[PDB]
RNA sequence: UAAGUUGGGCACUCUAAGUUGACUGCCGGUGACAAACCGGAGGAAGGUGGGGAUGACGUCAAAUCAUCAUGCCCCUUAUGAUUUGGGCUACACACGUGCUACAAUGGACAAUACAAAGGGCAGCGAAACCGCGAGGUCAAGCAAAUCCCAUAAAGUUGUUCUCAGUUCGGAUUGUAGUCUGCAACUCGACUACAUGAAGCUGGAAUCGCUAGUAAUCGUAGAUCAGCAUGCUACGGUGAAUACGU
RNA sequence: AGAACCUUACCAAAUCUUGACAUCCUUUGACAACUCUAGAGAUAGAGCCUUCCCCUUCGGGGGACAAAGUGACAGGUGGUG
């Protein structure tokens, strides 16, 4: 489950950082399957490699039932007719 | 006094059967024997040797017996009683190989083979 | 061929109660079955007060079935081991099949109700009786 | 393929827990022992050669 | 009904009428007699003046009349108004932590 | 394992079969006034006889003992009479559902008394 | 399978271990080990032919007996060879080694040895039949109780996989007072692999 | 002595290696007198006592070039390959296996008993403390008949639920925690709470079991840094059925 | 007889082409532990250190390689039971 606190991957942590000192940025490129959400990535957008490419989402303001691992499944269309 | 000494073997069960004189009685571990095994009204069966052998004069008993489950247990007494019974004198040696319950019996849980599952069942047939 | 019976009871009067402990023993476990039929016997024994003995013999000597069926069907004599294995038998199957409230109940209403020669057990005793009978074509 | 695994496994790894013990004779990725670090056929093979000296089959 | 909630079964006892609707439930068995005493006397319902003094206390952080019912209307409205990276695998019956949905049969599904 | 044929050649065997039973098997001393019911496989190679004889359980066992000799004769004569091709083989049984059948109607008594 | 090497089951019975060491937990480093002298052996294999070695692991010495085809050679002229031999495995090992050099038995009766003969006899594009020929006279001329040796594969330059078997005396198999010699080799010259199971039966 | 913890012996059991023993080896009868068959005595083992490995010739152009090797054809600045995400597991679905319930022989609560086998050196975590439990923390002994994993469940002793979609039942999701993994989301397991669908023995068809048997209820091992409704091994209760082809 | 990564054979991306790995020739040699930086990571630049350890009669071998050239090549979970 949890352990050592949040989990993160200490690079993409860098990266924004950098990019969160001044005007926030809109386009992160990232892969985002070791991070949790926390409240330093509030006003961001990250683009999750879900397998094929990433696709920007935006941070809300509610992120308490989500996270940024996942936003749509790699199982594209889910391997279903409907 | 003297006392004489059996021993039963059956389903990895162990009773040191140990005779002494008295009224006619057990002591399973120092205990009686109705609470120390769980539902065991079938002490007919163990007093059997009383009323089969040796006329009717029955001959306490003191046992230590570890392994095996409860039942397995109490038949394991039958056959320690038996051998002293017999080890008492041959005369009834005959008579008992004639009223049963002296040849131990050998069976016990055998081993498990490869296709059976959590019910010792045999694998199914490809139906339809 | 051999049968492996066994001899000893708890309640040495009838040896049927060794085929009783063995029917009951559902699911592996006995003391509970073996509970239940001491149960079976005491209010047997207590409703209609008599000795258990008499009333479990009416039903073991009334509901024995005389006519069996062994895509052709004829009628066969029946051995008494197999008449009383099916006797008893029928008896556990009508008390899981009554339902009703308590342990006993339904097993000492189902041995006094044989006892008395009514009830399901003589009407199985009878659709045994009338459908053999109605495989008698095949005897000749 | 596994003849970059081969490798791969002997390689450096990310972390503590990255490899798998696989067969030294052979290359059979799946059903290793981790005592022997030998496959399940390996085994086989050698206990049919009789170079371990542990006791045959049939002894219970 | 009478102690709390909406309706509850008369001449029955009190470990299944707090039980019968949203409430709070009998796995807290344990908990509830070690705390409380008002228990299942008999099968019938006895409550009297002794009788809810101090159970209704003991319940009473357990506020179960809409709350549940608020909890999962508000987590399914963030599941459809968020983006639902949950809400398109509760479509088909799949929870958080997965099923790998084999047999979609016609319980949870259309 | 039976077909319409093989009905039709038990019906017309048991005619002549029971015609040369009673009617050219002299020599054996023990001649029975028997009734017959044949049956047989469905190629014709298999055929069974079944009969009833009159006498003790000593007297049926002569009457067997004089058949399993005949069993030539009769089946030289059978094969002489009919068109079939290959004679089948007989062997001869008596017919058990007429005693089976009479302990049959034994038990009726049983259900009579009861209620009566 | 159908048929085991009988071999896997004789051992333990009548017959001791390939490998012998003393036993203990770290039996995968001993394996490993010993797995690097059974590739090491072919050297010597590809020349004196030896059957099979058996290795002892003293208290902290290693000791091991090879079957070679003739011992003339491989014990050198007056020990010209058993040396290096002997250093070349004490480095490859990472540890020493003390060589006791058998020959054989004297006749040519064993299994492995004549399995490696034919299989280079086919490598050498020689019949198969005549060799097989050769093999079981002089077999039952040096006196055995039970000889038989199988074939598998593209015989004779085909493209079809075929089995013979050429078998003589009295071959118990399903007895286990049988006392047998099981072998294997592998043999080809443009076709595939042509695998051979010698079988010898000596003594009960 | 709480307790085989201690002094004393290996008496019993048990414990591993030699030895008798069930081999037709004796009797009576049957059998062409023979083989053999039946019954018996002795006898634990009576007609090979039981269980397990050993699977003839071969059949299936059965499976494996993906353990390995392996002839040939092809790419060999890609048909080789370093690193990151997933994916073999998706569901209108069907399939077969396996697990869980449809129950009051039952469920729920409380005291209480019987087992063998396997592994263990940094692993097996004695006792104990804390916690809602998972589990957190400290901690004994042991290269093993010493010590641990580890308690056996049903069952015995009393009670309750009283025939309901049930004090049956846990599918379903949500809330807060635990072990391991840097990481538990496609993507581990467990816990405390709530929610409580179907299912009230299942139609034609259909599988399994011949005695310590099925059925049932527990235990251990590997698979593993952690993850078994799968597998193997061990143990407990324990029946009738085969007249007959 | 263990699918979150490694696991995996596929796709996408960052990517090399005697290649990821290994042997044969030589320039030669105990194989680099840890940090900063660009980079999703790989990888790369460095600071730093791997660093004749065994025989060494002074080489050399081997013995690992730090990187390099070389022709083979290696490689295919590419195919064919």
């Amino acid at each position: 489950s949890i352990k050592k606190g949040p989990f993160v991957d200490e690079h993409l942590m860098k990266k924004v950082e950098a990019q969160e000192g001044s005007e926030k940025k809109q386009v992160i490129k990232t892969w985002s399957r070791r991070s949790t959400i926390f409240p330093n990535f509030i006003g961001h957008t990250f683009a999750v490699y879900d397998g094929r490419k990433h696709v920007p989402v935006y941070v809300t303001e509610d992120m308490v039932g989500h996270k940024l691992g996942e936003f749509a499944p790699t199982r594209t269309f889910k391997g279903h007719v409907a | 006094q003297v006392e004489y000494r059996g021993t039963g073997r059956r389903k990895n069960s162990v009773a040191r059967v140990r005779l002494v004189p008295g009224e006619g009685n057990i002591t399973v571990n120092n205990r009686d024997v109705r609470e120390y095994l769980p539902f065991e009204s079938l002490i007919l069966d163990l007093n059997q040797p009383f009323d089969v052998t040796e006329t009717k004069g029955n001959y306490d008993v003191l046992v230590n017996v570890h392994g095996g489950g409860f039942t397995g247990q109490a038949q394991a007494i039958r056959h320690g009683i038996a051998r002293a019974l017999l080890e008492a004198d041959p005369e009834y040696r005959g008579s008992l190989k004639r009223a049963g319950l002296l040849t131990r019996d050998p069976r016990m849980k055998e081993r498990k083979k490869p296709g059976l599952k959590a019910a010792r069942r045999s694998p199914q047939f490809s139906k339809r | 061929v051999p049968k492996r019976d066994v001899l000893p009871d708890p309640i040495h009067n009838s040896k049927l109660v060794t085929k009783l402990i063995n029917k009951i023993m559902l699911d592996g476990k006995r003391g509970t079955a073996q509970r239940i039929l001491y149960s079976a016997f005491d209010l047997v024994e207590q409703r209609s007060g008599r000795d258990a003995l008499e009333v479990f013999e009416e039903a073991i000597n009334n509901i024995m079935p005389v006519l069996e069926v062994k895509n052709y069907q004829v009628p066969v004599e029946v051995r008494p081991e197999r008449r009383t294995t099916l006797g008893l038998r029928w008896l556990v199957n009508y008390a899981r099949l009554r339902g009703e409230k308590t342990m006993e109940d339904r097993l000492a209403n189902e041995i006094l109700d044989a006892a008395n020669n009514t009830g399901g057990a003589v009407k199985k005793r009878e659709d045994t009786h009338k459908m053999a009978e109605a495989n008698k074509a095949f005897a000749h | 393929a596994k003849t970059s695994m081969v490798a791969k496994q002997q390689k450096k790894q990310k972390y503590a827990v990255r490899e798998y013990t696989r067969c030294e004779r052979c290359g059979r990725p799946h059903s290793v022992y981790r005592k022997f670090k030998l496959c399940r056929i390996c085994f086989r093979e050698l206990a049919y050669k009789g170079q371990i000296p542990g006791v045959r089959k049939a002894s219970w | 009904a009478r102690i709390a909630g909406v309706d509850i079964p008369r001449e029955k006892r009190v470990v299944i009428s707090l039980t019968y609707i949203y409430g709070i439930g009998t796995s807290t068995a344990q908990k509830i007699l070690e705390e409380a005493n008002v228990s299942a006397d008999t099968r019938v319902k006895d409550l009297t003046d002794d009788e809810l003094g101090r159970i209704r206390e003991v319940v009473d952080g357990y506020k179960v009349e809409g709350d549940l019912r608020r909890e999962t209307n508000l987590n399914i409205k963030r599941l459809m108004e968020i983006s639902s990276y949950r809400g398109i695998r509760h479509r088909r019956g799949l929870p958080v932590r997965g099923q790998k949905t084999k047999n979609n049969a016609r319980t949870r599904k259309g | 394992m039976s077909s319409m044929r093989a009905e039709r050649v038990g019906e017309q065997m048991k005619k002549e079969l029971m015609d040369i039973i009673n009617n050219k098997v002299k020599d054996p001393r023990v001649g029975f006034i028997t009734i017959t019911d044949v049956v047989l496989t469905n190629d014709l190679s298999q055929a069974k006889v079944f009969l009833t004889v009159l006498g003790n359980d000593k007297e049926v066992e002569n009457t067997f003992k004089a058949l399993d000799k005949a069993k030539g004769f009769i089946k030289s004569e059978l094969g002489s009479r009919m068109r079939l091709r290959i004679m089948p083989e007989l062997m001869y049984e008596y017919d058990q559902s007429i005693e089976y059948g009479n302990k049959i109607e034994r038990m009726i008594q049983d259900l009579h008394k009861q209620d009566r | 399978g159908q048929k085991i090497n009988p071999i896997g089951l004789r051992v333990g019975i009548i017959r001791d271990w390939e490998a012998k060491w003393y036993a203990e937990k770290d039996f995968a480093s001993l394996l490993h080990e010993d797995l690097k002298i059974r590739k090491f052996i072919d050297n010597e294999l590809k020349e004196a032919s030896v059957s099979h070695v058996e290795i002892e692991r003293a208290a902290n010495r290693i000791n091991i007996a090879i079957h070679t085809g003739k011992p003339g050679m491989v014990i050198g002229k007056g020990g010209s060879e058993i040396e290096k031999l002997r250093n070349k495995l004490n480095a490859l090992t990472d540890k020493k080694v003390h060589i006791n050099v058998i020959e054989i038995k004297k006749v040519d009766l064993d299994a492995r040895l004549v399995a490696e003969n034919i299989a280079r006899q086919l490598e050498n594009r020689a019949s198969f039949r005549r060799v097989q020929k050769q093999a079981i006279t002089r077999a039952m001329k040096l006196g055995a109780k039970g000889i038989k040796t199988q074939v598998s594969g593209r015989l004779g330059g085909a493209d079809i996989a075929r089995a013979e078997q050429y078998s003589e005396g009295t071959v118990p198999l399903h007895t286990l007072r049988a006392d047998i010699d099981y072998a294997h080799a592998e043999a080809d010259t443009t076709y595939g692999k042509l695998g051979v199971k010698v079988w010898i039966y000596r003594g009960e």
